[PDB]
């Protein structure tokens, strides 16, 4: 090649560190803090949760 | 008497220079490889702006 000043690209990568805000709806359910309850009923009047 | 009075011409512009394929395909090296296909279109718009 002839004597000259050569614009030669570089490059980076990023595929770490993702962040990633929602902004949820609702608040969860929390099943496990009702699975974990202390009062547990026996099989003739079980509870039930909707 | 005597009148003095200024004038401006201009002789010169800023350069300006462009990375085609940044200015393009940024980072995305899928972009990257479709932009390959057009070929000597970045090398036309890097000579005409040197
Ligand atoms: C486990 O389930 C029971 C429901 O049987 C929850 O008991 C409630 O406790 C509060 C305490 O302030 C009472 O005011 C309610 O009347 C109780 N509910 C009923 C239906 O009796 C208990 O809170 C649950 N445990 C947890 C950790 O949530």
């Amino acid at each position: 090649p002839n004597t000259g000043v050569y614009d030669l690209s570089g490059f980076t990568v990023k595929p770490v560190a993702t962040v990633y805000r929602r902004i949820p709806n609702l608040p969860d359910c929390d099943i496990d803090n009702w699975l974990n309850n202390v009062s547990v009923p026996s099989p003739l009047n079980w509870e039930r949760r909707i | 008497t005597i009148a003095g009075h200024e004038e401006f011409i201009q002789t010169s512009s800023p350069k300006v220079t462009i990375d085609c394929s940044a200015f393009v395909c940024s980072n995305y090296a899928a972009c990257h490889d479709l932009l390959s296909e057009y070929g000597t279109f970045c090398d036309n718009i890097n000579s005409i702006l040197n």
